[PDB]
């Protein structure tokens, strides 16, 4: 619920101006991911390319 | 007549909104504003009288 807060922040900033405060703030939002964030994300991406590995067969077109 | 107009009843929303008068933009969190509250007149460190 962090785009909540930007939400009503926003909607009464003290027209701040600092990209500082924005950055941190919109970083602030998505939350650490781990001891399994890393292997799944990992095995995701491995799906992904491996999808990819398994695109690679059989190119007629791409004889070469 | 002042407390009339005291929009509060509790202790955060004090310290939120000095918190945010002095940190504008940047949401709420408790021990921040708390500490800062304390820091500011409370802290040896941070003020002194000589």
């Amino acid at each position: 619920a962090a785009a909540q807060v930007l939400s009503s922040v926003e909607s009464e900033i003290g027209r701040t101006t600092d990209p500082v405060r924005m950055y941190m703030r919109e970083m602030g939002t998505v939350e650490l991911l781990t001891r399994e964030g890393e292997i799944d994300i990992a095995k995701r991406i491995e799906d992904g390319i491996n999808q990819v590995q398994c695109s690679v067969a059989e190119y007629p077109e791409a004889i070469t | 007549e002042t407390l009339r107009v005291d929009p509060t009843n509790d202790r955060l929303s004090a310290l939120v909104e000095i918190y945010r008068m002095m940190r504008p933009g940047e949401p709420p969190t408790r021990e921040a504003a708390e500490s800062l509250f304390e820091n500011l007149f409370f802290s040896e460190d941070r003020y002194d009288l000589s």
